[PDB]
RNA sequence: CCAUAGGUUAAUGAGGCGAACCGGGGGAACUGAAACAUCUAAGUACCCCGAGGAAAAGAAAUCAACCGAGAUUCCCCCAG
RNA sequence: UUUUGUAUAAUGGGUCAGCGACUUAUAUUCUGUAGCAAGGUUAACCGAAUAGGGGAGCCGAAGGGAAACCGAGUCUUAACU
RNA sequence: AGGACCGAACCGACUAAUGUUGAAAAAUUAGCGGAUGACUUGUGGCUGGGGGUGAAAGGCCAAUCAAACCGGGAGAUAGCU
RNA sequence: GUAACGGGGCUAAACCAUGCACCGAAGCUGCGGCAGCGACGCUUAUGCGUUGUUGGGUAGGGGAGCGUUCUGUAAGCCUG
RNA sequence: GUUUAUUAAAAACACAGCACUGUGCAAACACGAAAGUGGACGUAUACGGUGUGACGCCUGCCCGGUGCCGGAAGGUUAAUU
RNA sequence: AAUUCCUUGUCGGGUAAGUUCCGACCUGCACGAAUGGCGUAAUGAUGGCCAGGCUGUCUCCACCCGAGACUCAGUGAAAUUGAACUCGCUGUGAAGAUGCAGUGUACCCGCGGCAAGACGGAAAGACCCCGUGAACCUUUACUAUAGCUUGACACUGAACAU
RNA sequence: CUUUAAUGUUUGAUGUUCUAACGUUGACCCGUAAUCCGGGUUGCGGACAGUGUCUGGUGGGUAGUUUGACUGGGGCGGUCU
RNA sequence: GCUUGACUGCGAGCGUGACGGCGCGAGCAGGUGCGAAAGCAGGUCAUAGUGAUCCGGUGGUUCUGAAUGGAAGGGCCAUC
């Protein structure tokens, strides 16, 4: 049968041009006020998936 | 922790606000500060409000 | 017992030594209190972290009445 | 062809090592298992919508 | 009291068996979730009823999207 | 066989013969190889039928952004050297 | 008269020896308790598995019982050997 | 059961200090053989006085093979 | 008297007796999706449940906790509107 | 004390000597009144203790009668078993050696016996621990649920009085 | 607007009296050779009881499960950022 | 004494982590405060004062709006 994508990972990672995956930074949901503005500002932009986790992401996302 | 978080709402009506904390035992008077408003790109007076 | 506690080591110390070429903004040493003081072309962070304000070679020197240790960057 | 004698180089274990999950019949953890922690695709928050 | 229930005849028909497939009435747990309740397993196993050579479904109070298509069933896509 | 470590007084086997354990399907990624090549390839099905037809689709040649959108740029921001 | 007494059949099974791949997957030998009773026994019948039945030990329910046996789910699962 | 030189035995066959020998390993060196790899000389998918060097091995990774049954080759070939 | 058939026959269980409590008979209760049946073709001098366990002398104090019974004014409170 | 930890409590009786028994004492670690208290004739394959009789239970075993064991003939198993050309000692060593080192001893092979060893045989240890094992059972563990109970609506209507 | 006196209305709260739903494991008749059932007559009860949906309370009666790890074995103690 | 830089958008280059992440940062843009100015200020001498994701709540937003116009809901920003 067709492989089923892990739907939780498909809603958080988008494939990029050179095969990478972008995700939003964590730690920015509901305890952010006590965090310095500089810390919050750096978490706002999108980030690249680290090399260690590339294999796990590709396994969860076989069709994308 | 007994200090409670508050929000400072801009008077310009943009709806932007900052958040901070204040001691409720002392300093009952409302907090007024001049802070930068990103919507109007100017430093305006921010007024204390209730987080909800 | 009521002991057996510690915190993870914060990896302080000298990261770039004398004569090393560094890029602007690279931190040379992380410390607790001003063990080293900022000299020419060297900035001081809010936690007394000394960082390079220009490209060049790291040089350590001792000057002043207090016999203190200073870090400067010779930007060629 | 593993497990077909000493000379084959894959005998008596079939390349699976010694008594792990990979050595059990039908053994092995599911995709995204991080040893017990919630995996990275669950530590991180969801974002966006599909148009 | 008529009636009705009931009773006695006479005609037809049905009874049971049989592999799977089919429709319907009921309907688990082990297991997976590295535990476990929602969930999964699964409307599966099993039980029951009924029918046929097929059954079921079926001739739009259906879809489309401002263009149109024109009952149902089945296959490949759409698409993990 | 299991172990840091077994002549070990740790497990296994009385012996022989026969049998006895990494397979299969689908999908996906990588390598090798062959073909074609900015293109490649069809599935069901049709078909005297391993041919041929069928390009329905799928992947690739363009990305950025949550998205609308823009596009060799794009997002972020009022704007970015 | 008696859930009276002594004591065979009958029924029980307290002690000891033997037997422990037995004559016997619970018995034999010598003693022992009850022996007109809440006794014992024959032939039929009824109660069915989360149920039965139990003068109650988790006992018994076909040499199996803190949940019988048979088939099915089923190649349950087994981070263990 | 001697059992605290392995034993015999030793007054040096012990210890100390100098020497010169010898024994001693699958180490090293000779004389052959096989294989992997590196840069060369010509030639190089082949290979050549090549040369230098390497070749203990579990888990495990890589590479190259043997043999068994069956299909084509094969209405061929082997065989009273 | 009964009990762990097959290592325990006992001080364990049962027992007559005693007390509490439920039950007015389409009884309580129990087995049953239900019908029904048992209780019982019985009727509180009866039946069920619980604890104690002949007989003799006796069974003292605590209703705060937890249950049960009685009360219903007030507080709180579901479906519904 | 079926209850007493300290404990063989203390005293008395029984004995030559009694951690048991019997009688008291009370200091009841931690008895107690129908989860009954205390007594109680009779009963008991009931528990403990004592005395007489009686005896091979014993001092201390002896003999004898039978059935096996032993020999012969016939029939003819079993558990177990890596392979054995299967000695002692001391030391070493997966840390208790028939198998290693050293050394001593020992002609080859049966039969009747004894069980010290072969960590002898039996049965993937019941104790201990572990597994995000199983099962039963308990409860003011969690979530439910049968049952019981409450009300609204329906089956279900009329009239009158407040 | 308050205070509201009366006025009809619309919903409820009880109490009383009916019968016609419903109940009858009261009597009698028939089906009928019948302690079932059904029908009829009559009496009693009666808008209750009882049942359905929804709903609050109760509920080891019965289920499905949970009940951590480190640790000079484990538990207990301590610890977990 | 005067004040709100306990500023908004960003950030060359580094540090420390398996990762999630955490930390340091000159400089740039817009607006500020204190100084006459050079200049300093992106909280506190520094290192503890803390909690991921999911789900739900609040405000903002021409991002989306299942035929169309809205809307619900979702997204983004701020935040519980
Ligand atoms: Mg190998
Ligand atoms: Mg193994
Ligand atoms: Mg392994
Ligand atoms: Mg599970
Ligand atoms: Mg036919
Ligand atoms: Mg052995
Ligand atoms: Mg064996
Ligand atoms: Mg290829
Ligand atoms: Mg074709
Ligand atoms: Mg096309
Ligand atoms: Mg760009
Ligand atoms: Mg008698
Ligand atoms: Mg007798
Ligand atoms: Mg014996
Ligand atoms: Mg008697
Ligand atoms: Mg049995
Ligand atoms: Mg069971
Ligand atoms: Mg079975
Ligand atoms: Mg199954
Ligand atoms: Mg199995
Ligand atoms: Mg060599
Ligand atoms: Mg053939
Ligand atoms: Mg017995
Ligand atoms: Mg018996
Ligand atoms: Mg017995
Ligand atoms: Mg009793
Ligand atoms: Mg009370
Ligand atoms: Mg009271
Ligand atoms: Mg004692
Ligand atoms: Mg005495
Ligand atoms: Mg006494
Ligand atoms: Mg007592
Ligand atoms: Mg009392
Ligand atoms: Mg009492
Ligand atoms: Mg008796
Ligand atoms: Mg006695
Ligand atoms: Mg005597
Ligand atoms: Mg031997
Ligand atoms: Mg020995
Ligand atoms: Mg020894
Ligand atoms: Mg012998
Ligand atoms: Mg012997
Ligand atoms: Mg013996
Ligand atoms: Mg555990
Ligand atoms: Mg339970
Ligand atoms: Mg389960
Ligand atoms: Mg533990
Ligand atoms: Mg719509």
């Amino acid at each position: 049968p067709k492989i089923k994508t892990v739907r939780g990972a498909a809603k958080r990672f988008k494939k990029t041009g050179k095969g990478g995956f972008k995700h939003k930074h964590a730690n920015l949901r509901h305890i952010l006020t006590k965090k310095a503005t500089k810390r919050k500002r750096h978490l706002r932009p999108k980030a690249m998936v680290s090399k260690g986790d590339l294999g796990l992401v590709i396994a969860c996302l076989p069709y994308a | 922790g007994i200090r409670e978080k508050i929000k400072l709402v801009s008077s310009a009506g943009t709806g932007h606000f900052y958040t901070t904390t204040k001691n409720k035992r002392t300093k009952p008077e409302k907090l007024e500060l001049k802070k930068f408003d990103p919507v109007v790109r100017q430093h305006v007076i921010y007024k204390e409000a209730k987080i909800k | 017992t009521r002991n057996g506690r510690d915190s993870e080591a914060k990896r302080l110390g000298v990261k770039r030594f004398g004569g090393e070429s560094v890029l602007a903004g690279s931190i040379i040493v992380r410390q607790r209190g001003t063990k080293f003081h900022a000299g020419a072309n060297v900035g001081c962070g809010r936690d007394h972290t000394l960082f390079a304000k220009a490209d060049g070679k790291v040089k350590f020197e001792v000057k002043g009445p207090k016999n203190r240790k200073f870090i400067s960057i010779e930007a060629e | 062809r593993l497990g077909r004698g000493i000379g084959s180089g894959l005998g008596k274990t079939g390349g699976r090592g010694h008594k792990g999950q990979k050595s059990r019949s039908g053994g092995g953890v599911r995709r995204g298992f991080e040893g017990g922690q919630m995996p990275l695709y669950r530590r991180l928050p969801k974002f966006g919508f599909t148009s």
